[PDB]
Formats: structure tokens, sequence, C-alpha cells
């Protein structure tokens, strides 16, 4: 009994988004199928709703004329077509279940990333300067997100903080590493970055 | 003819089986299970997904954890494809499983104290531990309440006690009168 | 719309105690739902229809509520407790939700260890500069960090990002960034990050 | 806002004392209350914060679990409780408002102060 989403998709404003939802474990058309998005650092916001068995959809007011939720019984699976992408439209979306009471069963969610930005690999320069000093490496100007960053190639687990990426006003992230290690230490300390997305790898010594 | 009833069975909360028996049945007809909840937010019945097939054809149905509400009426309804609709209450259906890692604390001579520890909430559980001695064949019980600690204050170190443990889904949490099966007999 | 405020915004305690969150509803509803968001996971049906817990809930939590106030009680706190909680409404359409009552660890107030990271000189041959404030290891979350450069404020030019709380001390952490064209970098010759949190007597500054 | 401290006094090892704190100028009901020792051989110390009614009360690591905040928003008065004291606790108790009523630490009204000697 899961909800399965489709993957995270990367949209360019203007564009539809189309997220699917298949249903195991019990039927479709036996359930109420609710849309709920949720922006990155806030709360959940309700889209629409379909009853399956009917196709009859209540759709929020505020996506009224945008979103489209339909149903397939045949493959148990259900769409949320979100058109007229903005950037305001980057979010999780999450297909929820009302089987007996509540929202009984969620979906992982789908984060839809809208923006006019293309894949760009990430610019890492070396961030350095108490007992115990702080290093780090700041990846900035990659497209899309993540970026996996590791210390020593793993050596280093203890001091590293590294922060969420913050979205610039050119639609590129940035992010920072840190790291914090005893002043007597400055041992070699190296910040690797691996953005998959562009397939780069860059080792910087700080 | 009436329709076989539906014996519904919660076990440790954790999957619910229905059973009917269709033997009785002139002509083997797979009956069909839906069932659904009083006053619930889905006014659509749900169908069985999950069958139980036994002398190939449908014996019963099974529910996952997910789908038992307890403290709430659970409509069962058998369907030939005539009718039976049975209304139910998991909390007094509720079968727990047996005891587990019995244990025998010697705390004095004579005193014996029984420790198990159980798959479920301890306080929703009310226990009954039958001891039995090589001369006491009858199996004494004794019921314990949700503390799950049986301490015999009279025991022989000759006489072979041994020590078996059912737990019940009562009074606290539910009404249930079907004991869980026993668990595995410990000898001291 | 039932539009639902949801309170505290941030729920300090520690583990242990018992935890209250209010729900209060522009209009009369029916029921109150209860939903748990653990940091990377889907919501979570806790309570429904005010009072009644789902499926797989420990009995620490309870609801209670009528017309537009209501309330879900923990009266233990757990490790796994500490989550955003929200309130959903479902007697009027549409359905609408709290904008979510994050439970936070209570730990003693640490005073955040500030360090300053000046742009690289890759980062000038580039055409750009960015100035880093790090807070390190700061309890409670709140924290101001101001950009004097040659003792003037810069407002705009910054952007902030904060951790969440970390697993081994409930800590936090913060960084503020400050982006400059190489010209406007070279035009100033002093930058400095001053800081204020509550566990600080005085504001803490650090230049180059 | 002119705080002012009172209370302070010799108190013997694993005693009790109370502190008051009295604003008048402005009203606390929407400002934190924060309380700072200074020890004669040390710096300025944070004590403890008392936030608005139902935002909690924070603490040092020093004085977790012996001391405690309270906070009278009818007379404009913050308490500070201090149970089982030690010498170490021997210092200069000022009492600052944050202006910041999101918590962000602006002190910038400060009390006179009271010595508590253990």
């Amino acid at each position: 009994v899961q909800l399965v989403q489709s993957g995270a998709e990367v949209k360019k404003p203007g564009s539809s988004v189309k997220v699917s939802c298949k249903t195991s474990g019990f039927n479709i058309e036996d359930i109420y199928l609710h849309w709920v998005r949720q922006a990155p650092g806030q709360g959940l916001e309700w889209m629409g709703r379909i009853d399956p068995a009917n196709g009859k959809s209540n759709y929020d007011p505020k996506f009224q004329g945008r979103v489209t939720i339909t149903a397939d019984t045949s493959t148990s699976t259900a769409y949320m077509e979100l058109s007229s992408l903005r950037s305001e439209d980057t979010a999780v979306y999450y297909c929820a279940a009302l089987r007996f009471f509540g929202l009984d069963y969620w979906g992982q969610g789908t984060l839809v990333t809208v923006s006019s930005a293309s894949t760009k690999g990430p610019s890492v320069f070396p961030l350095a300067p108490e007992s115990t000093a702080a290093l780090g490496c700041l990846v900035k100007d990659y497209f899309p997100e993540p970026v996996t960053v590791s210390w020593n190639s793993g050596a280093l687990t203890s001091g590293v903080h590294t922060f969420p990426a913050v979205l610039q006003s050119s639609g590129l992230y940035s992010l920072s590493s840190v790291v914090t290690v005893p002043s007597s230490s400055l041992k070699t300390y190296t910040c690797n970055v691996d953005h998959k997305p562009s397939n780069t790898k860059v080792d910087k010594r700080v | 003819l009436p329709l076989p009833e539906v014996q519904c069975f919660v076990f440790n909360v954790e999957y619910m089986n229905c059973t009917w028996n269709s033997s009785s049945e002139p002509q083997p007809t797979n009956l069909t299970l839906h069932y659904w909840y009083k006053n619930s937010d889905n006014d659509k019945v749900q169908k069985c997904s999950h069958y139980l097939f036994s002398e190939e054809i449908t014996s019963g149905c099974q529910l996952q954890k997910k789908e038992i509400h307890l403290y709430q009426t659970f409509v069962v309804q058998l369907q030939d494809p005539r009718q039976a609709t049975q209304m139910l209450k998991l909390q007094n259906l509720v079968i727990p499983w047996a005891p587990e890692n019995l244990t025998l604390h010697k705390l004095s001579e004579s005193q014996l104290e029984l420790n198990w520890n159980n798959r479920f909430l301890n306080h929703c559980l009310e226990h009954l531990v039958q001891y039995r001695t090589d001369w006491d064949h009858s199996w004494t019980e004794q019921s314990v309440d949700y503390r799950h600690k049986f301490s015999l204050p009279s025991v022989d170190g000759q006489k072979r006690y041994t020590f078996r443990v059912r737990s019940r889904f009562n009074p606290l949490c539910g009404s249930a009168q079907h004991w869980s099966e026993w668990s595995h007999p410990i000898h001291w | 719309e039932i539009v639902l405020t949801q309170s505290p915004a941030t729920l300090s305690l520690s583990p242990g105690e018992r935890a209250t969150l209010s729900c209060r509803a522009t209009s009369s509803v029916s029921y109150m739902y209860w939903y748990q968001q653990k940091p990377g996971q889907a919501p979570e049906l806790l309570i429904y229809r005010t009072s009644n817990l789902a499926s797989g809930i420990p009995a620490r939590f309870s609801g209670s509520g009528s017309g537009t106030d209501y309330t879900l009680t923990i009266s233990s706190l757990e490790p796994e407790d500490f989550a955003v909680y929200y309130c959903q409404q479902w007697s009027s359409n549409p359905p609408t939700f709290g904008q979510g009552t994050k439970l936070e660890i209570k730990r003693t107030v640490a005073a955040p260890s500030v360090f300053i990271f000046p742009p690289s000189d890759e980062q000038l041959k580039s055409g750009t500069a960015s100035v880093v404030c790090l807070l390190n290891n700061f309890y409670p979350r709140e924290a101001k960090v101001q950009w004097k450069v040659d003792n003037a404020l810069q407002s705009g030019n910054s952007q902030e990002s904060v951790t969440e709380q970390d697993s081994k001390d409930s800590t936090y952490s913060l960084s503020s960034t400050l982006t400059l064209s190489k010209a406007d970098y070279e035009k100033h010759k002093v930058y400095a990050c001053e800081v204020t949190h509550q566990g600080l007597s005085s504001p803490v500054t650090k230049s180059f | 806002v002119q705080l002012q401290e009172s209370g302070g006094g010799l108190v013997q090892p694993g005693g009790s004392l109370r502190l008051s704190c009295a604003a008048s100028g402005r009203t606390i009901s929407r400002y934190a209350m924060s309380w700072f020792r200074q020890a004669p051989g040390k710096e300025r110390e944070f004590v403890a914060v008392a936030r608005r009614s139902g935002d909690g009360a924070f603490y040092a690591d020093s004085v977790q679990g012996r001391f405690t905040v309270s906070r009278d928003d009818a007379k404009n008065t913050v308490y500070l409780q201090m149970n089982s004291l030690k010498p170490e606790d021997t210092a200069v108790y000022y009492c600052a408002i944050d202006s910041d009523t999101f918590y962000s630490g602006s002190y910038d009204y400060w009390g006179q102060g009271t010595q508590v000697t253990v």
C-alpha cells in the first residue's frame, strides 16, 4: 500500500508540469486523492482533490484556472498538471489519499523547480581567515540542486556544517560548507564538491 | 440460506484477518468482502484486495495496519456475486501476540518472579499466568494486571515449575474476550 | 477560506515535558486534523476528528477543542516528537492547513562563535567578491547579523542561511554572505560583521 | 527605560536568593528581559532570559536547574530565583531589556545591578 510519484522536474517559467501518483495496495477509485504542495521552507498548501471513481475534481481557488487533476482507473494512477509555471511554483507536490479518516496515505513528494537558468557546474572558492579555527569552501553559481560536499574524502565529519543553498538573484544557487578545526592542526584540508547534474567534481584545497 | 459469518480478528493491532466458511454453500462461490467504517470521512466502501484462498475459494481477507481503526465501528459486508453485514468493535477483537522473552528471577528461595516482554503496550494487556507442577498437573491460573510481574511467594526447588503466559486486550484499552496464544512454557 | 493560526510559531521544550499546540480558526469548524512532518519526509496524520489517534500513533498524543479553538497535547516529549505539526480543517471548502508549529529542542543558551572570511583571489579575478560571516554553535536560533562596510550599514547586499538543529548538541549555525562587484569591493577598505544574540551582552564584531 | 535591580545580599552556600528587576519607562509585555552576571575577576556572562509569556525562559549552562526567571508583567518586574547558590555565583547581576521583539538580543537599556556574594 503505497503512493509512488514521478521524479523531480526542473521546468522553465511559462511551461507546464505533470506530476503522476500511482497507487498500489488498494483501488484508486475507492479513495479520494488530494494534491497538496509545500514550498521550500513553507507550510502545506492544498491544491485540489479528485474522486477517481466519478472523475470529479475540486480545485483550490488559487489554482482554479491553472491546475488540472485527472485519474486513470485502468492504470490506477492520477495526474496533476500545473500550467503557466512561475518561479513561485517551485515546491514539493504530494499526493495524499483519503481512505477512512483524514489524509491516511501520502506520496513521497515530487520536487518541481521552476527556473529559467540552465545546468551550470559549481564554482568552488576557498574560505579561509581562537584555539579552534574555521575553514570552508564557497560553492557558487551552480544549477540545479543538489551539490554533495565532503571534506578530506569523508575523513572530516565532526565540525562540518554545510548550509542549505540560497537561490541568488541571478537564478543560480550558492552554499557554503564550513569545517571547524583546531588552529594548531592547520594537516591539509580539502573540500570535494560533486555536482552530478553537470557531472562536475572539484577538489579544492582551503 | 444464510451467508457464513465473518470472524474478524486483529493481531497485535498489526493486521486483521477476516475469515468465513464458504464450504457451507452447495455451489462453490467466490464471496466478496466490502468493509468500511461508520461516520468516516470516506463514504465509499473498501473492496478487499488481499484475499485469502482456501480449497480454491475465497476463505477470507487480510487488512493492514493503516486500515485498523480501533474504537470505531467496523462494518463488514459479505456479498454474494444476498448480503451479510456485521457491525464490529475491533477493540473487542484484538488478539495480542504471545508474550515473549519469559524469564524467572529468583528473588528469594520461596519467591519466584516471572517476567515477560510483550510485543504490544503493556497497559492495554492483562495477562494470565498458568503454572504447573509435576504433581499439580492442573495448570494453576493467576490473572495478572497490566504490570507484567507474577510473584509466586511459595515455590519449591525440588518441584519442576513450568510457566506459560497468555495476554489479552483487556480491560483498559478494550474489552476483548479472546485470549492470546500461549507462550512457550519455561521450566525451572 | 477558514484561515488557521497555529501558536506558537516555534515551541522549544526539552524532552520529557508536555507540549501544547493551539489552532484557532476564523470560523467554526466541525473537526481538526493534525499532521506531523519530519524534515525530508511527507506529512503524517496523528489526530483525526479532533480527538482520535491515527494508526500507529503513540498514546502521548492527545487532541481536544471545539468551535475555533483546538489544541494538540503531547504529555511527554521524545526525540522523535520534535517535528513540524500542521492543523487542518475539512468543514469548509477548500481544505486549509495551519502554517505549522515547529517543535524545537530546548537546550541551554550558547553565544554564536563568529568568524569572517574575505573573498579569495580567484573570485576577485572572476569579477565578484563574497565576504562570509559564520556563526557557529548558537542556541537559540534568533540572531542578527549586519554588515558594517567602512562603518556603513549595508542593506540588500547580504543573504543568510541557517542549518537545522544539530543532532549531537541541538545548536544552530548561520552563514551570511555579502556579494559585491570587484569595483565596489575595492572602493572600501574595512569589512566588518557585527552580530547580536540573546546570549551576548554586547555585539560581537569581526573585521578585516 | 530605567531598570532597577534589588534583592542582592550575602547568602550562605547552598542558599536561595530572589532578585527583582523593575522597569520604569516602558512596558515589558512586548520585550524579552535578560539577566547577566559579571564576576569581579571575570567578564560579563549571560545568566538567563525571560521571553514574552508563553515564549519560554532560557538559561545558561552554569545556572541550568537552579535558577528560574519569573515575569510579572502587571508590575513590569522580572524576578530571578537562585537555589543551591555556590561561591562561583558571587558576582554583580545586571538586567537588560531586549529592544527587538524578535529576540535578536538588542540590549539597549541596562540596569544598575546588585552584588550577590556567596
